[PDB]
């Protein structure tokens, strides 16, 4: 119950399909990207986009 | 639960039109809908289905 | 109550009331502790 | 239960309360619109993501290893749509065959030459639909009277990626095996194929959204003469029965080795309702022309099959619980309203009746059929998966 | 003056358990008993209406005697999951969760039976 | 208010949720100016079987045009053949189908549609009432792993 | 830019198996007895009953440009002309040969045996009628 | 709760161009005009009036998405004319189309009782 | 007198039925829908409910009001709220209504009727309750009882059925092209006879038949279209026509605008 399985960054909703997706993409709800995060490390690349992404 | 201003399915207005029905029966006893100037069944289907318990509703006190 | 659970859960419920056939159905139940009874028999009609 | 229950994909914020997944993703989740909840997850390594992306991402997993097939193809309305389009029937002019072109993303910007010049410069399905199949795309089939020069209009041939003849369906652009999909990935890659749906998908439904399509009582009716014809294959298919249930009661038949005397006597009706009812629906089937809309969501594949229509437009079947017609659980007897040891049709479950058309009887007998099939769609269900989950640990 | 109590009183309808029914034969449509209608095949009883083998829930499906029987049992559940009005003394209610809907509207099509489950003014 | 993604159903098990919603404008229309208030697809007819549900339609778009109850009530003497009459009485084809005009271009469609009234019970189970996200919230206490359920975070 | 075949050929008879727009017809040539033609064609454009003569030619010439060529070019001195495909090129018995042209869904047979320098296995291929 | 401001359908966002046009790199002489806050209505109308300048060598246009109301227009027309000209023109010969309709609708009308 | 042409029929004051013909469907269609969606009008937006003794909700009353049609004669002549310089509203942008109604009657009706024009007006057609009930009260908003009260306030404001339904002032509109299926852009479904299966439209007489040994007309386009323009009240139906051909061509406008904007820099 606890092991070999677990409750885990994760959401889930309903479904409905849309014909102006790619195949391989997955439109989530704004709600939802402005919920769930991502650890990106500061680095000279992404420094001036994250600063701003921060503000 | 009162009358519904404007059919859902085309817009026309039909808030005056319910105590005109109403009547047209009651008293004339009749076709209705057809001279009260409701044509295709959308809005036709409006009044002809309206149920209204805010009648049974206001039979409530306070 | 007491040390006694050896009892059976579902008699009284919590009568439904999101609609008007709702409730008449909820009041129209039967219930049957636990392939063949599940059938829908003859005598069912 | 699947490799391909959990598949990673682009994120694509969008606005409104809901995942939207593409179609042709559909079966592999086996998902459908009816309220049904998705579950999803979010990397968080750099490597973590990558894993996901070089060996779930959604265009790998298009060819399943189970059944070495592909496992996702064009469902309804692109199935159905793309169907029509392609019939020699279908044309279109060019204010529309260039507002098709421009749905196709990698469209290389130039008009393919009109099928016709003559008066009208036209174009056919069969020859748009084909821009979106990439250079090098080679297939070859061969239906029933199906030769280079396909009279029906069968089997389907590509060459250089472009269809030369054939009519297009759920056989050459389904999750199938000589499947135009199954030979894209395998010949362009995942990526190319991937893409592939979306432009066959964004042409055909398009194209549909402006042909239309639908269904409705009219597509079940069946032709004034015919509704008839069947009548009287049930009358006659009646007495084909009444007479072998009186040469039963004379002991006038002898025991088929293996068999009881009563058991074969069953095996006889139930083999002659069931050749009734076969035909029945049969003379519907090829009742209902090449306009019929049921018809059509047949062929193209895109949903059910002939039993459907038979039990909608003629006959609605025989009905059964335990594998024998409904039984006698009133002492000699189905219903209170049939009298003692009546062994006929009418009284064991036979539904002669069509949907457009059941009688107390008919409508009852089949619903104790249905009941049996509800029985394990709830019972096979997580016993099923016991087994499953046994041969995994 | 003339109730039910006296259609009973009188020996014109009976009380049929299921044990007491082994032995009776009941007839369908009281009277009988054209190319489009459904094709029809020592009387005891008669059945006061075959439409009402029914419960509640089917009661509110219209021609549930022309769609595949397992999609009726469906309906046969969703009906108690529709929005509507549950009683009209709802505004002095303190319950947890309710719904009404804003404008309800009885159906272009009805059951006869309906007409028993107050549906028409409760849709 | 109802949004793209809650439950609905006519009483036929035909259950569907919303996928869009367009407009006026962008809906398909018949030349009297009616338009639907629903689309759902015809790919739910063939294996659903349902037909009532066809019929239900088509006595509702004559119970809707006569003023008269329309009964569906169960074994009676009613035909899909006499509604059928009774609807070419009043104006529109006699099984039902409609012209329409694609409501982006306002070229006719090429096919014709089972435009008609038919009830439909709004299901409870809207979106907003389900939609969770959650990136590390209350843990549980002996596990130390996540807590159950959206309610609780 | 030269010319590939010219020959008038007699309706044999008109097919249409459930084309309400469509016919797949068949005609042999009127020089030698070797050359049959079947071809789809759109009934609908360009009516043709059994029993009629017209003159069948092939060739290339004469993104693709709309109208305004009404001052340019017409090779098109006809009342038909497709534009298609060929695939197969076969060979029924003797030195007979016969190609197969498709036109983006519409397809075609040649029969014969003299145009063993004229008829080329190109994609090129206009068809032309009056 | 994730569904935008009706608003949207119509005003243009925090900068943001009605038009946006872009040069095309498939094919000679082609461009492809982003029109921010619009639909069919005007789409489809401006496509149109386009087959009829016989100098446009390609027009076609697009919804890209239903949620937002944008559209895409991709004009290539002949040798040394500017496609952005021929859009001008053939929208100019829609105002005038309708200029006419106006008028002729008002006259017409007056003559009613 | 120029291009496009009008031929109008039975014309009413809530209806104006008419041929426009000369002119590509394409471009009918467009106008079609600019009356649906674009027109300006005047709803009531804003509602600051004081007291409400009445059964039905809060804003469920609010949305009647959105509803109800009010006067939009020179809305032309007034400015969107979001354009106008004052923080809010106001008179330069904006109809503010009042409603009271006291159980007195031992049923009393709420119409349209009872509204105020508490806001200046500045002189100019607006903001009125149109009434076209027989009596003189048109659209009942709601029934109240005893001694239950009901006071309101409504701030109405420009807006177009894109924002919301509660603004276009079309409501259904007819539209039907060559009747008599000439330009096949349709495949009639049939179980024997397409033709005597399917009604014959009152459009096919100001159109000639088809005529049985002529052969399909091809190079033949879309040409005349027969509709009819409703109202419900706001804008005369003749406006809800000329307003609506004018809407779209602004639109037209702009685009050519925005484009010199752009030929400067
Ligand atoms: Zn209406
Ligand atoms: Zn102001």
């Amino acid at each position: 119950g606890n092991l070999m399985g677990k409750r885990v960054f994760s959401a889930r909703t309903v479904i409905s399909g849309d014909p102006n997706l790619e195949l391989d993409q997955v439109g989530v709800p704004i709600s939802i990207a402005k919920t769930l995060s991502y650890p990106e490390t500061v680095t000279q690349y992404n420094i001036h986009r994250l600063t701003e992404y921060v503000r | 639960m009162i009358i519904p201003v404007r059919c859902f399915s085309c817009g026309k207005v039909v808030g005056d039109k319910w105590d005109a029905y109403l009547r047209l029966l009651e008293e004339g006893k009749q076709d209705a809908l057809d001279e009260l100037k409701l044509k295709r069944y959308c809005c036709r289907r409006m009044v002809l289905t309206h149920v209204d318990l805010i009648e049974k509703f206001l039979r409530y006190n306070p | 109550q007491k040390k006694a659970m050896s009892s059976r859960a579902g008699v009284s419920q919590v009568l439904n009331r999101y609609t008007y056939s709702s409730t008449l159905s909820h009041l129209r139940r039967t219930n049957t502790p636990i392939a063949k009874p599940r059938q829908l028999h003859n005598t069912h009609w | 239960l699947h490799k391909m229950s959990m598949m990673a994909h682009r994120v694509k914020v969008m606005p409104y309360s809901t995942f939207r997944l593409n179609l042709s993703v559909t079966s592999p989740y086996n998902a459908d619109f009816d309220g049904d909840e998705m579950n999803l997850h979010v990397p968080q390594s750099e490597e973590t993501r990558a894993e996901l992306s070089q060996l779930c991402a959604v265009p790998l997993q298009i060819v399943s290893p189970q059944s070495n097939k592909p496992v996702m193809g064009i469902v309804q309305d692109t199935l159905c749509g793309v169907r029509k389009m392609t019939l020699r029937d279908t044309f279109i002019e060019y204010e529309q065959v260039m507002n098709m072109l421009f749905w196709v993303p990698s469209w290389d910007g130039v008009v393919p030459q009109p099928a016709i010049l003559k008066p009208k410069p036209l174009w056919t399905g069969k020859q748009l639909l084909s821009i979106a199949i990439p250079s090098g795309i080679h297939l070859q089939r061969t239906d029933g009277g199906n030769s280079l020069l396909s009279p029906k209009d069968n089997g389907m041939l590509i060459v250089d990626g472009k269809v030369m003849f054939g009519v297009v369906d759920k056989k050459t652009v389904g999750s199938g095996g000589g499947g135009l999909i199954h030979t894209v990935m395998r010949e362009k890659g995942p990526k190319i194929c991937a893409e592939l749906f979306g432009n066959i998908q964004k042409v055909v439904n398009y194209w549909l959204l402006h042909n239309g399509f639908s269904i409705g009582i009219g597509d079940a009716i069946a032709d004034a003469s015919t509704m008839k014809e069947i009548t009287h294959a049930i009358s006659s298919a009646k007495e084909q029965v009444q007479e072998i249930i009186y040469k039963a009661q004379h002991n006038e038949l002898e025991l088929k080795p293996g068999m009881t005397l009563r058991e074969s006597f069953e095996g006889e009706v139930s083999r002659t309702l069931n050749d009734a009812r076969d035909s029945a629906g049969r003379s519907a089937e090829m009742n209902l022309k090449d306009l019929n809309n049921v018809k059509q969501m047949v062929s193209a594949g895109s949903k059910g099959s002939f039993i459907n229509i038979a039990q909608m437009s003629a006959c609605v079947g025989q009905q059964m619980v335990e594998g024998k017609r409904i039984a006698f659980g009133f002492a000699d007897r189905s219903l209170p309203h049939f009298t003692k040891d009546d062994f006929s049709p009418e009284s064991k479950g036979f539904v002669e009746n069509s949907y457009l058309r059941l009688t107390p009887q008919e409508f009852f007998f089949h619903a104790m059929a249905g009941r049996e099939g509800l029985i394990d769609t709830a019972v096979k269900t997580a016993e099923t998966g016991y087994i499953q989950r046994r041969l995994v640990k | 003056v003339y109730g039910w109590s006296s259609l009973v009183t009188s020996g014109v309808i009976e009380y049929v358990d299921g044990e007491e029914e082994e032995t009776i034969m009941i007839a369908m449509t009281p009277e009988d008993l054209d190319t489009a209608k459904r094709i029809k095949p020592t009387f005891t009883h008669c059945e006061i209406h075959p439409s009402m083998i029914l419960g509640v829930a089917a009661s509110i499906i219209p021609f549930p005697d022309h769609n595949q029987s397992p999609r009726n049992t469906y309906q046969s559940a969703m009906g108690k999951q529709a929005m509507g009005v549950f009683l009209t003394n709802y505004n002095v209610r303190m319950d947890t969760m309710a719904n009404i809907l804003y404008y309800p509207q009885k159906p272009l099509a009805k059951t006869q039976a309906m007409e028993y489950l107050k549906f028409r003014e409760l849709p | 208010v109802p949004q793209i993604g809650d439950k609905f159903a006519s009483r036929h098990g035909q259950k569907g949720t919303i996928g869009v919603t367009y407009r006026h404008e962008d809906m398909p229309f018949s030349a009297e100016g009616i338009v639907p208030d629903l689309i759902i697809n015809p790919h739910a007819i063939p294996s659903r079987m349902t037909v009532a549900h066809l019929i239900e339609c088509l006595l509702s778009k004559v119970g809707s045009i006569r003023g008269y109850e329309g009964d569906a009530t169960p074994f009676t003497d009613l035909t899909v053949d006499a509604v059928s009459n009774l609807l070419r009485d009043n104006g529109y084809q006699s099984r039902g189908f409609e012209v329409m005009y694609n409501g982006h271009t306002g070229k006719k469609l090429m096919a014709q549609v089972f435009f008609g009234p038919t009830y439909y019970q709004r299901l409870r189970h809207m979106v907003d009432d389900k939609i969770h996200a959650r990136a590390r919230g209350p843990v549980q206490v002996l596990t130390r792993q996540p807590v159950e359920g959206r309610s609780r975070d | 830019s030269s010319a590939l075949f010219d020959d008038i050929f007699t309706v044999q008879t008109v097919d249409n198996g459930r084309y309400n727009k469509v016919s797949r017809i068949i005609g042999i040539s009127t020089t030698n007895s070797a050359i049959k033609l079947t071809l789809d064609i759109n009934n609908e454009m360009f009516p043709v009953s059994q029993d009629d003569s017209l003159t069948v030619t092939l060739a290339n010439s004469l993104s693709w440009r709309p109208p305004k060529p009404t001052d340019k070019s017409l090779a098109d001195d006809y009342d038909y002309v497709m534009f298609g495909t060929v695939y197969k090129f076969e060979e029924g018995d003797e030195d007979k040969i016969k190609v197969y042209v498709s036109f983006g869904g519409l397809l075609m047979c040649l029969e014969g045996g003299y145009k063993s320098l004229a008829s080329l296995k190109q994609d090129n291929l206009y068809i032309l009628i009056r | 709760m994730n569904a935008p401001d009706r608003f949207e359908l119509f005003i243009l966002p925090d900068d943001v161009p009605k038009l946006k046009i872009t040069p095309d790199s498939r094919v000679p002489n082609c461009i492809i005009i982003k029109f921010e806050r619009e639909d069919h209505t005007l789409a489809n109308l401006l496509r149109e009036e386009l087959a009829l300048y016989p100098d446009v060598t390609f027009v076609a246009y697009k919804v890209e998405h239903p949620l937002f109301a944008n559209f895409v227009m991709r004009l290539q027309t002949e040798e040394g004319t500017r496609p952005k000209q021929a859009l001008e023109r053939a929208c100019a010969s829609i105002i005038n189309k309708l200029k006419t309709l106006d008028h002729k609708f008002n006259e017409e009308w007056n003559i009613k009782n | 007198s120029k291009e496009p042409k009008v031929n109008i029929i039975n014309a009413q004051d809530d209806e104006v039925e008419l041929m426009l013909s000369d002119v590509n469907l394409s471009l009918a269609n467009s106008l079609r829908r600019t009356m649906l969606a674009e027109v300006p009008t005047l709803a009531i937006d804003l509602v600051e409910i004081k007291m409400n003794t009445s059964v039905l909700a809060d804003e469920f009353i609010s949305h009647r009001l959105g509803l109800i049609p009010l006067v939009s004669e020179d809305v032309e002549e007034m400015k969107y709220s979001r354009d106008c310089t004052c923080e809010d509203y106001c008179d330069e942008c904006s109809v503010v209504l009042e409603l009271s109604a006291r159980h007195e009657g031992e049923t009393t009706d709420v119409y349209s009727s009872s509204l105020i024009k508490v806001s200046g007006p500045g002189n100019l057609n607006v903001g009125e309750p149109v009434r076209r009930d027989d009596y003189d009260q048109g659209i009942l908003l709601c029934k109240l009882r005893n001694h239950q009260e009901l006071n309101i306030r409504c701030i109405a404001k420009k807006g177009i059925a894109k924002e919301h339904a509660k603004w276009s002032p079309c409501s259904a509109i007819a539209f039907e092209y060559d009747p008599h299926n000439k330009l096949k852009h349709t495949d009639f479904w049939f179980e024997v006879d397409a033709k005597k299966e399917w009604p014959d439209s009152k459009y096919a007489t100001w159109e000639e038949p088809p005529k049985p040994g002529e052969v399909f007309d091809y190079k033949a386009k879309p040409n005349r279209f027969y509709m009819t323009v409703e109202t419900t009240g706001s804008l005369k139906a003749n406006q809800v026509f000329s307003r609506g051909i004018k809407t779209l061509q602004e639109k037209l406008a702009n685009v050519l605008f925005e484009l010199e904007n752009s030929r400067p820099a």
